[PDB]
Parts: structure tokens; C-alpha cells; sequence
């Protein structure tokens, strides 16, 4: 089943891809709605090693791991229920399908436009089947003021 | 005036976790450097401190003393003493002479600490016996690290594994990977007599115990100082000792530019390039 | 087999008086390994055996050690330090990180050490008094080497001048040049309270009173060490133990490759050339 | 006087082949150095004299003339050109500072010339076409080495790896690899 509250001020997502400017903001808009922690736990990208990148928590220097498999960020952070993709039209699909093989994601953020209709479709039925809500692919994402923000939605801060 | 007034964002691009410089007094790890000399920790001590970051047992800092006294040096024969002394007959510096011989620490040389840990901590925990250790090193055409000397062999032993060996028996708690060596050195005698823990070997699985065995360290962050390399930078810093003094010597006997003979290299040249 | 029957003759073209490798047991400086070990002797002694061919006091060789301790680090910003932090980040290598650091010591950075004791000592022996050598200093446009700090003045001292100052005035039987060091030292914090004498300085004083004030040394072979750089090579050995764990601490944290940004470099290329 | 008259044996414990100090005149393997002047080679031919011991075209020797222009500098911003400035800062050397700056070439810095050239000709030998060796680098989680530019794209291109591409293409007999690169 699908539920009716995506997000709240204790959401915890995973970001796929190296989004370094998308994740700052992310964290200033979190900061700036007086949130206790950031919004994005790990990072997940496949062409480098597990690290840690240095970030913002308004003055505050904070680090965010990075992961280079998702079953590691799923691991040490089960906390999050939502993932926010980065990837290309090339590899939103297989990123998407290896997400919904974990439960505790529950909110999948596609962000790649141009992906064939027919595999838009396989992620739809799947998301129906395991019950998770899919902001549909060639999209900003979403706000949700006070509580959280996927990507680069609403502009800089 | 504005990073005072907290006005600006620029994040740093270093990060540091050994010494802060900064501030009333010098810091070593958290550590005060005057509560460092009251603590009476002397070389081992400041050296896990800046390396580890970890206060670590009196006993593991002696050790750690004690294998950068073994260490110090081998003689000029080695590639390192060897480049050493070619820069300082040149009348180049200290630090380039010490540097150049430095240079060469590496696998051939000065690189048998790292692997023969590397070898016997993949053996320990792999689970397989020494004896299936040695089998599966001989089928791979592979010598064991830290396994063999040049003439004492047994009744007449290295004189530096023994000193080193007995500290251990004495203060070390626990030596799983030590004892481990020490069946794998029986079995390669039991082959030829001068198959028994080098030095290299013997401080490498003694190293591994003392990271794996005393309180300060899990497991997980001594395979990772295992992995950096933290037994290379033993060896370098314990061989710099011996290269500056072999620096000191040449300089000291005022010793001219060296040249190599040419009757000891052979000229292969093609006939016409 | 001719040099075995003494039949030709091939002179050795090279020559060390402070390790002999071959034979039984290892030798520094005409001393087993073993008897190096049951003398209870640490680095300290080592480093006087590898470095002087002495047989030092027990005092002398602590206070090497203390030497090398207060000057393992200094912090990241440092010259060395940069330049090791540098190269670890590239992923290079430890002896590779540890050399890059190690070839900015000179004069600028790491080389106070030996440029305060050369000044020093030859104030000391050209019998002029304190004030005249900081007279000649001022007249000459020169600085005086060892003298001066950043933040601490009095009331608030180094903490490791002082430590080192208290060993050697508890331990040392005289210190000659250390008394006319710190004369010059009350010279100079009479004209501004942070003109006080450094670590640098203060090792470098200290050093060449332990060498001419013990027995083991003359004053033509303390002179000479000093000469050759001996001190240069204590800050050298000293700071790499600094130098091997800031690489060992930049490994641990992982951090990538290091590029220094386009707005702290000033560009002044010609318009066209 | 043993060794003139032949009445004793000592292996000699060093090989070379590149260069004769010794004789008459210096040799670059073989090749006398009267004959490489008068040959008109310079660095090129020279370099190709002394490490691979081979007598290469002109068209080879000009091009690793122009190698090692276009690798000559690249700011003071990396970290072999940083580590060099702070040497010098230091007033240390002209040697110490070449060699600080140097020892960061490695995998990270400087290292993309070899690591681009193993990969890609592994690629080319295993016989796989272009679009299987990218899936195959894509699935591995490894970036292909030499590939992927910072702000030139396309209609912008390096200005590098066009003169050198341009050169190649005019006098180079066959290039196989870099067609099969150019498709990659
Ligand atoms: C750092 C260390 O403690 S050593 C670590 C080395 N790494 C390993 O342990 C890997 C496994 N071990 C091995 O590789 C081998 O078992 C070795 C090299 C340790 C054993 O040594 P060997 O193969 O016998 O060669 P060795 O070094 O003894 O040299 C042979 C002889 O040359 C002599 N020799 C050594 N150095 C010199 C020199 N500079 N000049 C002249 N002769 C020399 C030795 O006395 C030795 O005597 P021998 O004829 O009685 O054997
Ligand atoms: C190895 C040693 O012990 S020191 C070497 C010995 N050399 C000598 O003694 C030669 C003669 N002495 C001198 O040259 C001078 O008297 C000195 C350099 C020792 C005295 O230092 P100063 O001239 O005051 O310059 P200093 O190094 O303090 O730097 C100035 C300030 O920058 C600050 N600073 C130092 N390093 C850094 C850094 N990496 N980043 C930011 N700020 C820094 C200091 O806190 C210092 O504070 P201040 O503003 O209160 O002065
Ligand atoms: C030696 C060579 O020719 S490069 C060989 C490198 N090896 C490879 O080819 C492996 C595969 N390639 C790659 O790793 C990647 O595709 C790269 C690194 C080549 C592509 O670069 P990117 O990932 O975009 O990072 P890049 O180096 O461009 O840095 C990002 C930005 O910082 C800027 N920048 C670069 N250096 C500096 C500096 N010192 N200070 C400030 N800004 C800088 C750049 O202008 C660049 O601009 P952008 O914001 O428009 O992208
Ligand atoms: O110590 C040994 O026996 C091997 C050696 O020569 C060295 O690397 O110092
Ligand atoms: O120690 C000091 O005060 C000066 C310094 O930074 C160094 O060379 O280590
Ligand atoms: O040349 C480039 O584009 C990459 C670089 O900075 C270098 O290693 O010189």
C-alpha cells in the first residue's frame, strides 16, 4: 500500500549519483526550516569507494558517507524512506529496480528524462506491487516547506 | 572580518586529526605536550599518538622503541645505506642524501615488514594450519615473507629475533598471530635449517598482535593501519636513523665524488641504433 | 678465490665506521646488538652510537629523545607537512609523501635548528658579550636565530622551551652556551616580550653544550658534528615521525586529489611572449 | 694489472645498453653522437636512442617532440606544480623542488597517460567492440581513463588533442587504437 504522508521532518533519504550542489541545497533548505537533522543520510555512487563528503549544516561543517553499493547505505542507514535518483535515462531503471528490492524505501524520486516508456512502465508496475509512491520520472521532484525537499526543487535558498 | 562575524561560507580544504599546532599548547592527539612528557611516554608513545591516535600501553610503545632500534641499520651493503652514501660522497645535503636512500624503500627492499604481515594475517585468518599455509605458498611458487636468513639457522639464532621474540613472550598478552609464526617457522626448518623468522617477519606478526591484541584498537581499524602501511613508516623511520648517521660518517671521512668502475658494468649496446 | 689466497690486491672503494652487518651478530658502532639492548639504552643511545660513534651518557641520550619528541609536529600548515599531505592525498605512496616533506626542510623551514646553534656558538667563542652580539646582529641586518615566538611571551612560556630548559639545567653538568643564550634572551625580551628563546634555538644551544660539555666528545669533534649538521638531521628525524602520520592519518580519512583553487593563485603572465 | 693480463674472473654486477661513456666519442646505443647530430634528430630522436635503443622515423621522433610540449604545463593548481612552488617558497633547491613536485606523479596525478593507454589497449586486444568495452567499464564501476573533458566539449574541442590528433592523422602509417578510441 501506498501511503498518504511522503514526507515529514524526519525523513531520511538516500541520494543516487554525485550531486554535490543538489545535496547542499538540500541541506540549507532543511537547515533554514529548523529541521534537527539533514535530510539526505548517504550518498550512492558506483564509480568510486565507500568515503565521506564534507558538507554544510548552516555554519557547521558535517560529513555525509558515501556509498559505492546501495545494499551498503540500506545497511547502516535504515532510517531512510526515500530515494532520490540521479541517474541517467540509461540507468534510472536498474537504480530503480535494485530500490525497490529493500522495504524501507517507500518514496522513489526519478529526476532522468527520457526513459523508454515501456520501462517507465515495468518501474510503475513493480512500485504498485511493493506499494511505493514514484514521483514519475522527468521532474524536478517535489517541496514539502518545513519538512523536506527533494533535489533542486524551489531554486537555490 | 566577515569569517569573524560569521558572514561567509568557505568550507576547508584539509582535514588533520595528529597535531594542532593552534592554541596555548602544542597538541598531540588530544593529547597536551606536556602531558605527554609527564605521562613519560618517550619515542613508542608520540608515535601512537601521531600515527594511531591512540594512548597505548607502555608495553606497546617500548615495542614500538624497540623495532625502530633493530631497524636503525644494516650496514652500507643494503640499496639504501648504498644510495645514501653515493649522494653524500657527491656533497649534495643531508636531506637529499637521506631522501635518495629513502627512495628506494619499496618491495625488494625494506618492503619484507608489510608483506610478511600481510602474508601471515591473510593465513591466520583464512583459518588454514601452518601446514596447509606452507603448501599452499610452495604450490603458488611463492616464498614466505619474513621465512629464511643467510647463515644462522638454529643454536646460533638472529640475535634480533630473539631479543624482540622474548619481549614479546614476556609483555605481550595475547599472540595468536606470533605463535601462528612460529609453527610455519618450525615447519620451513623442518624443510632446511635457515628457513626461521626473519626480523622483518617476526616484527610484522609481532606488530599485528599488538594492534589486534592490546585495547586500544579493534580489529577493524588494525587491518586498516595494517593496510596504509603502518609498518612501512615503522621501517622507514626506523632505517632514517641509519642512513643520517651513514650521511654523517661519509661527511665525517670527507669522502670524494664516487664513480663506478667500468670493468664491473657490461656494455650490451645494439651494434648500430 | 684470488682474494681468499691474498693473491691481488682491489682497493675497497668505500668506506663506514658506524654498522658492521656481516659476522654473528649486528654491530653499531663497534657495539653488539645484544649488549645495545642490555645497556637499556633507547633510541637515544642508537641514534649517539649510529650518528657520533659514542658511547653517550644516560642524560644526553634522554634528552635526544626529547629532542625528537618535541619536534615530531607541528601541525598541517606547515611547509613538510603541506607538501606530505599533498602528495598522500595524490595517493602516491608513504616513502614518496614522507620524501616530498621531508626535501622542503632548508633554510627557510626546519633549518633554525642548526643556523641558532652556528650563531650561537660562534658568539660564544668570539668572546663578545650578549649585548654586543645583539648589537652585531642588529648593524648586520640579521635576525637571530632561535629568538622570537608568536603568541607566547612571559608569563604564558612555550611549554617546550620550558621542559626542555628544566631537563637540561636539572641533568646537564654545564651549559655554558645555554646561559649565554638565554643572557641574550633577557637582551631581547627587554626590547619586546615576545623576543624569547624558540624550541629551535633552544635545542640547538643545548645540543652543542651536550657535545662539548661531555666526555665523550673534543671540542674539534663537536664543532665538526655541529658543522656537518647534525642538528639538521634531529629535526629531520624528528619530524618524520610527524610526517609519516599526517600521511597515515590523510590515508585513514580518504581524501581525494587536491587542486588549489584559481582564486588564491595571482595570475601575472605577459601579454604575449 | 690481473684483470689486463686475463688471470682472474669477476662478474661484472651492472648490464646497460643505452649509453657508451667510455671510447673515443659518447655512443646513444650505438649510434654515435657526431652521426645523431648529423642525423638531424633532437629530443625525439634521442629519447627513442636512449629508451628503446631503436632508430625511429622522423615522424615518431617529432611526435613525442610534441608529447612533451603539450605535457610541459598545466598551471600551478595540480599538485606536482603546487608541491614544486612551496619547495621554492622554502628557498630550498632547484633539484629539491623539481624532485617534491615530481613525487606526486602517480596514479591519481599524472597517471592517466599509462592508465589510458593499458586500458585501452586491453580493450582493442580482447576484441570486444567499442560499445561492449564501455558497457563492460559502465558495469564494473570503473570511469574510462582519458575520457571526459572539464568545460571543452564539442565545437570547443581541447586545442591539444586537436594539433596532436591532426598530426597523427597526417603522418601516422595505421592508427588502429585511436580509431578504436575515437569511436569510444
Ligand atoms: C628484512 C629482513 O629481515 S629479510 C626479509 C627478506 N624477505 C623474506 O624473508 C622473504 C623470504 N626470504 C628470502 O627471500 C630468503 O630466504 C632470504 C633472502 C632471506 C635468504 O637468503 P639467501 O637466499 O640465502 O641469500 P643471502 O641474502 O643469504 O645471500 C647469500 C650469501 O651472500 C652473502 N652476502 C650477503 N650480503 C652480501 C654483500 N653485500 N656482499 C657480499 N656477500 C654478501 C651472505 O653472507 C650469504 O651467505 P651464504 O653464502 O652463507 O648464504
Ligand atoms: C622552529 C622554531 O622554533 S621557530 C624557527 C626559529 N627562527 C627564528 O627564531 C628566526 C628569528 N625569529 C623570527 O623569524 C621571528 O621572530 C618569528 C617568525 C619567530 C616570530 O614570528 P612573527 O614574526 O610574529 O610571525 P608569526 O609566525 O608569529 O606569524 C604571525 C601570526 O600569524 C599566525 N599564524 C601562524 N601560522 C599560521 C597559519 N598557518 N595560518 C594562519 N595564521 C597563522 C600566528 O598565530 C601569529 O600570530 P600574531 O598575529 O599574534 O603574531
Ligand atoms: C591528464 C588529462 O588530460 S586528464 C586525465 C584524467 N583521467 C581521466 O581521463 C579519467 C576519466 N575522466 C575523469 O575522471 C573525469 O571525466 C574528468 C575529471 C576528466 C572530468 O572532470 P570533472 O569531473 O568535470 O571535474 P573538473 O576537473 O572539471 O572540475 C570541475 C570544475 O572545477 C573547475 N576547476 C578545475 N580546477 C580548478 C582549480 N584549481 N581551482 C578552481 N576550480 C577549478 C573546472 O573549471 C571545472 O569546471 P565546471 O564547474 O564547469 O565543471
Ligand atoms: O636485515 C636484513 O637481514 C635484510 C637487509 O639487508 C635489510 O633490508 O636491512
Ligand atoms: O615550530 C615552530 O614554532 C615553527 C614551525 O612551524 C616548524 O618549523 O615546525
Ligand atoms: O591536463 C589536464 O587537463 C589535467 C591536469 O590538470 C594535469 O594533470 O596536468
Amino acid at each position: 500500500g501506498k501511503s498518504t504522508t511522503l514526507f515529514s521532518r524526519h525523513t531520511k533519504a538516500i541520494v543516487w549519483g554525485m550531486q554535490t550542489r543538489a545535496v547542499q541545497g538540500m541541506l540549507d533548505f532543511d537547515y533554514v526550516c529548523s529541521r534537527d537533522e539533514p535530510s539526505v543520510a548517504a550518498m550512492v555512487y558506483p564509480f568510486t569507494g565507500d568515503h565521506k563528503q564534507k558538507f554544510y549544516w548552516g555554519h557547521k561543517e558535517i560529513l555525509i558517507p558515501v556509498f559505492k553499493n546501495m545494499a551498503d547505505a540500506m545497511r547502516k542507514h535504515p532510517e531512510v524512506d526515500v530515494l532520490i535518483n540521479f541517474a541517467s535515462l540509461r540507468s534510472a531503471y536498474d537504480s530503480t529496480m535494485e530500490t525497490m528490492n529493500y522495504a524501507q524505501i517507500r518514496t522513489i524520486a526519478i529526476i532522468a528524462e527520457g526513459i523508454p516508456e515501456a520501462l517507465t512502465r515495468k518501474l510503475i508496475k513493480k512500485a504498485d506491487q511493493k506499494g511505493v509512491t514514484i514521483i514519475g520520472p522527468a521532474t524536478v521532484g517535489g517541496i514539502k516547506p518545513g519538512c523536506f525537499k527533494i533535489g533542486n526543487t524551489g531554486g537555490m535558498l | 572580518w566577515a569569517r569573524e562575524l560569521g558572514l561567509i561560507r568557505k568550507p576547508a580544504s584539509f582535514m588533520t586529526s595528529i597535531c594542532d599546532e593552534r592554541g596555548q599548547e602544542l597538541i598531540y592527539a588530544g593529547m597536551p605536550i606536556t602531558e605527554v612528557f609527564k605521562e613519560e611516554m618517550g619515542i613508542g608513545g608520540v608515535l601512537g599518538l601521531l600515527w594511531f591516535q591512540k594512548r597505548l600501553p607502555k608495553y606497546s610503545c617500548q615495542f614500538i622503541e624497540m623495532c625502530l632500534m633493530v631497524t636503525a641499520d644494516h650496514g652500507p651493503a643494503v640499496s639504501g645505506a648504498h644510495n645514501t652514501i653515493i649522494c653524500a660522497r657527491a656533497g649534495k645535503d643531508l636531506v637529499s642524501s637521506l631522501t635518495s636512500g629513502l627512495l628506494t624503500i619499496g618491495d625488494r627492499f625494506g618492503g619484507a615488514l608489510d608483506a610478511a604481515a600481510k602474508m601471515f594475517s591473510k593465513a591466520f585468518d583464512s583459518g588454514i594450519i601452518p601446514m596447509e599455509f606452507v603448501n599452499k605458498m610452495k604450490k603458488e611458487g611463492k616464498l614466505i615473507m619474513g621465512i629464511g636468513h643467510r647463515v644462522k639457522s638454529i643454536n646460533n639464532p638472529d640475535m634480533r629475533v630473539q631479543i624482540l621474540k622474548d619481549y614479546v613472550r614476556q609483555h605481550f598478552p595475547a599472540t595468536p598471530l606470533l605463535d601462528y609464526a612460529l609453527e610455519v617457522e618450525k615447519i620451513t626448518t623442518s624443510k632446511k635449517p635457515n628457513l626461521i623468522l626473519n626480523v622483518a617477519g617476526l616484527i610484522g606478526v609481532a606488530f599485528v598482535d599488538m594492534l589486534r591484541n592490546c585495547g586500544s584498537f579493534t580489529r577493524e581499524e588494525a587491518d586498516e593501519y595494517i593496510d596504509i602501511g603502518a609498518l612501512n613508516g615503522i621501517f622507514v623511520l626506523g632505517r632514517s636513523m641509519g642512513f643520517i648517521g651513514h650521511y654523517l660518517d661519509q661527511k665525517r671521512l670527507k669522502q670524494g665524488l664516487y664513480r663506478h668502475p667500468w670493468d664491473d658494468i657490461s656494455y650490451v649496446l645494439p651494434e648500430h641504433m
